[PDB]
């Protein structure tokens, strides 16, 4: 057995088990990625290699994360891109920006990327979002465009509290989102 | 309290590596925001 | 608040969560430090830096660490030189090999070198380890020369259990270690 | 059943840097012994 788990619940301004990417950084308690700026991105991912399956045994791991996050938008209604909790390879760096995230290249498969990502999508890209233009939530599978989504009701500045948990025994990722309101 | 929920079956073992690493990604484009993690916990077990 | 925690009940060949200096490396389910050769020194530590203390509030962690090793010594009245379980900066290299277990360099206090280690010193160095010649079990803090020790008759190829805690109320370390027989 | 007991007061705020790595070490000199570990559990909570 293998097992691997953290908590945080304030961060500090030197996250030394954190690995920062592009403008990914603490401050004031908290892991900021980006700020209300044009065109970045940000990510953070945890300094230890996690141990997802076996391929001699063919045993693959249950899994559980909690997180809340907030997305402050100066115009509440002119907001991008979105935010997403992903699992990729040990040395990943970030990927297509603006609507892909930072973690995705194309709307087409790409089995190269290796790449699961749960996303919160708060701006509609013609290309492969939902049609009916709504924000939402997503499971992405090497690719931008989700495998299911969900539609979401974007809060400016309130606290959102996810649970994303996988299930070994039957292959099934969930995702939960609450508001306090 | 509003509250929202998504599932999907994927099958992991044929996507991503045995050892990955996790995070949290966030963008803007021509527009933006700011995005931000107040707390996090992670585990998980893989038996032998 | 903050939380780090790991289990590995046997070893993988590719044990990405561990990174290791010297001999160390992963084989047939273990965890080898060193072989039984002369003057080497192997290594093994924990991917991700843990948070120790805050200088902002002064807060000091609690931590337990359990594990099972053996030593198997190709004679039965020349062992050396031991084993320890150390806590050190992020950035750490071996140290000095031989009697000073690749985790100090001299039997002086050096408040550079920023480590505590639990020994299990299986050779006699008159210089500085205990004049009864014991083999023995010491807790050490900048310097080889232990603060404190205890004899323990080493069990040639046994599994020994060992728990160290670390109690931050009263700053407090213990150390135990158990055979079956 | 054979159990060896130590305990001592170390001010770890006072010898280690805010955040540490911990690993395990093994050594031999002219003389020599093989060392492995067959098992490995951590936990550890800072509460501010
Ligand atoms: O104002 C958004 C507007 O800009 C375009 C390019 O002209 O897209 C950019 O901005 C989006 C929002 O941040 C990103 O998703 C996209 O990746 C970026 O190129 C238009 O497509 C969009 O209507
Ligand atoms: O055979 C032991 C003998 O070797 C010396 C050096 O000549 O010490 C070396 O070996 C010890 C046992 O492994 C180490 O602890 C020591 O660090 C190393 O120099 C003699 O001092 C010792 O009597
Ligand atoms: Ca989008
Ligand atoms: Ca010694
Ligand atoms: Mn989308
Ligand atoms: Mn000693």
């Amino acid at each position: 057995t293998e097992t691997t788990s953290f908590l945080i619940t304030k961060f500090s301004p030197d996250q030394q088990n954190l690995i920062f990417q592009g403008d990914g950084y603490t401050t004031k308690e908290k892991l900021t990625l980006t700020k209300a700026v044009k065109n970045t991105v940000g990510r953070a991912l945890y300094s230890s290699p996690i141990h997802i399956w076996d391929r001699e045994t063919g045993n693959v791991a249950n899994f559980v994360t909690s997180f809340t996050f907030v997305i402050n938008a100066p115009n509440s209604y002119n907001v991008a891109d979105g935010f997403t909790f992903f699992i990729a390879p040990v040395d990943t760096k970030p990927q297509t920006g603006g609507g892909y995230l930072g973690v995705f290249n194309s709307a087409e498969y790409d089995k190269t990327t290796q790449t699961v990502a749960v996303e919160f999508d708060t701006f509609y890209n013609a290309a492969w979002d939902p049609s009916n233009r709504d924000r939402h939530i997503g499971i992405d599978v090497n690719s931008i465009k989700s495998v299911n989504t969900k539609s979401w009701k974007l809060q400016n500045g309130e606290e959102a509290n996810v649970v994303i948990a996988f299930n070994a025994a039957t292959n099934v990722l969930t995702v939960s989102l609450t508001y306090p309101n | 309290v509003t509250s929202y929920t998504l599932s999907d079956v994927v099958s992991l073992k044929d996507v991503v590596p045995e050892w990955v690493r996790i995070g949290f990604s966030a963008t803007t484009g021509a527009e933006y925001a700011a995005h931000e993690v107040l707390s996090w916990s992670f585990h998980s077990e893989l038996s032998g």
